[PDB]
RNA sequence: CGCUCAUAGCGACGCUGCUUUUUGAUCCUUCGAUGUCGGCUCUUCUUAUCAUUGUGAAGCAGAAUUCACAAAGUGUUGGAUU
RNA sequence: CUAUGACUCUCUUAAGGUAGCCAAAUGCCUCGUCAUCUAAUUAGUGACGCGCAUGAAUGGAUCAAUGAGAUUCCCACUGUC
RNA sequence: AUUAGCAGUUUCGGGGGCGUAAUGCUCUCAGCUGAUUCUCAAACUCUGAA
């Protein structure tokens, strides 16, 4: 799932981690908190955690949160990786702290996504787009 | 009115508090479409009249 | 307890409810008395069934 | 269960036309009673010498 | 090897023990988990097919054949063939998973079905809702123990059902029988008690005055009327929990 | 078979163990009925012999013979009329198969209930036939004989080794040809019992049939 | 069995096989000692091909499956529990 | 027997597991059942407990303080990966 | 050890239309007995292997 990038992937992966890392929830749902899973379209291979996405789908869960919203998995989506990358540009975007939201499994985001949002995120989920009025 | 006479269900719901919102449902049902059987007890209130 | 079945005589024992009692009180004419003998009300009502 | 020991058969009398029963007849807004058989006192006097 | 000696334990543990505790003695049997439960319920195969051995051991585990002799005076027979049926009737099994488990279902039936008398009908009636009791075990967290047997866990079900919260149920219909002037006097007594229906007034004749009481609490119950009336008399019952009258919240 | 599956017993060897008093727990045999068709048919009514029969020395199974059995049961219907119908085997599993059993089956090693008394229980009842013993025969009318060989060629895949079928020049469980059994009826010389035969007896019988007129009836 | 229809797909009762990836039977080699089990690591190998490619079937309209062949060239994962 | 077995009756080898406690470091069946803890738990912990084969100075039950003690769970400075 | 029908029967077993149930007629079952056939037996053999 979904999927749907983009044209292109918008380019290489680059995480902030992979499986067992927290980025904040970013979202007017009451998810407090994201801890992956996995992560969508890794297939793998032998020794090597499934890694975090630059902008793509995630299996999640609420940690720290709703106690609704807590246990079950969850869709996501990476929306800032603490730990960077150069893209095809040359610039080296880099955030504070990772962070992402709960999603639904077309990629839509719940309520309106909190604070900076990377572009090529946008450019991969149009819903993403719609609901914020940040995208840098 | 009825294209072919009487097609029906006897169905339950589920979980203890929720027995009589079923019912409620129903009230709701009747709104929507003709037949519905909650106005006059001939085979309870939990079963479908449909065509 | 009973040598037989009756209705007719009674040893202030056993059940055998009518329509006598609630409508008005004793019955006479279509029998010398009351039926309160014979097999208990309920088992009687559970036995029509069976048959 | 005493009729059961002559067994119906699991196909011709236990039909797939012939289960609307169990889970097809909840039906009362006028009768649908169904009693316990037999009764004889209590579940050491029902059948002693029976 | 040098000091390094497969051992891997004495002979592999892969089979129903079935355990007969005959003249203080243990004698078992290589069987299955699954055959000898089909063998106790109905389904004769053969002696040596629900038998992986057809002999008998003192401990399966480690690999001890018994003595003749013990056999003899525990059973009185030395022919390994009535021993081992002896054995497989009357010796304590190892039940599978799978058998675990229909034995769990069995339990879960049999405390809806003796629940089928007290059930949960809705608002009205709709009669049986089975089906919705059996639901309603789990919906509480019930230990369905397959130790216990099913009339004593129906009881525990009902005092929980009480707290789902829906009210406790186990309603009949009591037919008492009541000679002289004293019966009137009872009925007055018991008419805020329990619910009265179908009386007389006799003074020279029996009373059939039909209550309804609590039929999981009925002997008890019934005790309790005599004493009060003074003389001794007759109140039949039915069979034990009846669905005639209404069970939608009573 | 049920603990075994007929490779251990393709093959004769040993010398005959069977259903008797000093064995006991020997099964019954997987049949013990041996005809199908109308046995009341008689001897003349019928003139029509097919066989089958092995090519090798083998131990036929009671389970497969029952099997071969109910191939030319149903090829009955597919024949043309049970009426026209007989058979009877002619093969009968007396002899009996012995089972050690290995009592590991999910693990545990013996070396104490292991090859050491490691004799049979009777499990398995069994027949032996040699390089043209019969193992089914066919009586019927002239009618049927592509039938009844289909129905011998389903047979023959329920049967271990190459089978044979051949069509006997006889009138179907007798010892005289056709040649034969028309001048038995022709010159009436013959004397019948059902489904067998007699003839009368001169080099028959000679010193009960020597003052004696009873015996040209 | 499969609406129909034995073999599209299965296939009872019955028979013939392979296999040495189960375990037993065995005790030929080693008790003047081959370092016992597992997991990490890593190559190579076999096909009884899960994916892949090229194909043939179907009860294959499509998507989705199911069955067969050629084919081992390349791929065949991250954890929780033990 | 609605029944966990209070209670009665009997038999041996005298007594017949009381109060407690428990799948415990004690429970084979066994990954016992129910519950929680987890995204997922043969792990832990609460409960249940006709307890293979618990139990009263063979000492039973609990528990502050302590422990290079055994187990788990969470925060815990992220080259163990 | 063990299969198959056939024959004489059975007021000596049982049930049908007739007849006293019938075992009498006309059908099937049960048992006995007589003539035949199937297959056969390491711990069987009338017979017999260099």
């Amino acid at each position: 799932m979904s999927k749907a990038q983009a044209v292109g992937s918008n380019y290489r992966v680059s995480l902030g981690l992979p499986v067992g890392a927290v980025m904040n929830s970013a979202d007017n749902s009451g998810a407090k908190n994201l801890y992956v899973i996995a992560v969508k379209g890794i297939k793998g291979r032998l020794n090597r955690l499934p890694s975090a996405g630059v902008g793509d789908m995630v299996m999640a869960t609420v940690k720290k949160g709703k106690p609704e919203l807590r246990k079950k998995v969850c869709t996501g989506l990476v929306v800032r990786q603490r730990k960077h990358w150069k893209r095809k540009d040359g610039v080296y975007i880099y955030f504070e702290d990772n962070a992402g939201v709960m999603c639904n499994p077309k990629g839509e985001v719940k309520g309106n996504i909190l604070g900076p949002v990377a572009k090529e995120c946008s450019d991969l989920w149009p819903k993403v787009a719609t609901n914020a009025g940040t995208i840098v | 009115f009825e294209a072919t006479p009487i097609v029906r269900v006897a169905v339950e719901p589920k979980h203890p508090s929720e027995m009589p919102q079923l019912v409620k449902g129903m009230k709701l049902l009747n709104q929507a479409d003709p037949c519905v059987q909650i106005l006059i007890q001939e085979t309870g209130e939990h079963v479908l009249v449909t065509a | 307890n009973e040598t037989c079945s009756g209705g007719n005589e009674n040893q202030e024992l056993q059940d055998g409810c009518s329509e006598a009692f609630e409508k008005r009180t004793s019955q006479k004419g279509e029998s010398p008395l009351t039926d309160c003998y014979g097999p208990f009300s309920g088992q009687l009502i559970a036995t029509m069934k069976e048959a | 269960e005493e009729e059961y020991l002559h067994f119906g058969e699991k196909a011709d009398s236990e039909n797939q036309a012939r289960k609307y029963m169990n889970a097809v007849r909840k039906r009362k807004g006028l009768y649908v009673e169904e009693k316990i058989v037999e009764h004889a006192e209590k579940q050491r006097t029902l059948s002693k010498n029976k | 090897m040098s000091i390094f000696t497969p051992t891997n334990q004495i002979r592999l543990t892969n089979v129903a023990v079935v355990r007969m505790k005959r003249a203080g003695k243990r004698f078992e049997i290589a069987c299955y988990k699954n055959k000898v439960v089909g063998w106790r319920s109905g389904v004769e195969k053969d002696l040596d097919e629900v038998l992986q051995t057809h002999s008998v051991f003192v401990n399966v585990s480690k690999g001890q054949v018994a003595k003749k002799e013990d056999l003899i005076s525990a059973f009185g027979t030395d022919d390994q063939t009535e021993i081992c049926k002896q054995i497989l009737t009357k010796g304590e099994v190892q039940v599978s998973d799978k058998e675990r488990h229909t034995q769990l279902e069995q339990m879960f039936r049999d405390i809806a079905t003796i629940v089928a008398d007290k059930c949960v009908n809705p608002e009205t009636k709709r009669p049986y809702t089975v089906i919705l009791i059996e639901r309603a075990m789990k919906d509480i967290h019930y230990s369905v123990k397959t130790n216990k047997s099913t009339k004593q866990q129906a009881l525990e079900v009902i005092k929980q059902l009480k707290e789902k919260m829906k009210i406790e149920r186990a309603h009949m219909r009591l037919r008492f029988i009541l000679p002289v002037n004293e019966g009137k006097k009872l009925k007055e007594k018991l008419k805020p008690l329990i619910k009265v229906i179908e009386s007389e007034d006799y003074g020279q004749q029996l009373e059939i005055v039909c209550l309804i009481d609590p039929g999981c609490f009925r002997e008890i119950d019934e005790l309790i009327k005599k004493e009060t009336k003074g003389k001794g008399s007759l109140e039949v019952l039915n069979l034990k929990d009846v669905e005639e009258g209404d069970e939608k919240f009573e | 078979m049920g603990r075994r599956p007929a490779r251990c017993y393709r093959y004769c060897k040993n010398k005959p163990y069977i259903k008797s008093r000093y064995c006991r727990g020997v099964p019954d045999a997987k049949i013990r009925i041996f005809d199908l068709g109308r046995k009341k048919a008689s001897t003349d009514e019928f003139p029509l012999c097919v066989h089958l029969i092995s090519l090798e020395k083998e131990q036929l199974s009671s389970e497969a013979i029952e099997a071969g059995r109910i191939s030319c049961n149903k090829y009955i219907s597919k024949t043309g009329g049970k009426d026209s119908f007989h058979m009877r085997v002619r093969v009968h599993p007396w002899h009996v198969l012995r089972i050690n059993k290995m009592l590991s089956c999910a693990g545990a090693d013996r070396l104490q209930t292991g090859m050491r008394g490691a004799f049979g229980k009777p499990m398995g009842t069994v027949a032996r036939v040699n390089i043209g013993q019969i193992i089914f025969s066919i009586r019927t009318r002239d009618n049927m004989l592509a039938n009844v060989v289909e129905a011998l060629r389903r047979s023959s895949y329920k049967f271990p080794g190459r089978q044979k079928i051949v069509v006997s020049k006889k009138w179907g469980f007798t010892a005289y040809n056709r040649e034969a059994y028309q001048k038995l009826k022709a010159d009436g010389r013959l004397m019948n019992d059902g489904a067998n035969v007699k003839v009368i007896t001169n080099h028959g019988t000679l010193a009960q049939y020597a003052k004696d007129i009873a015996a040209a009836n």
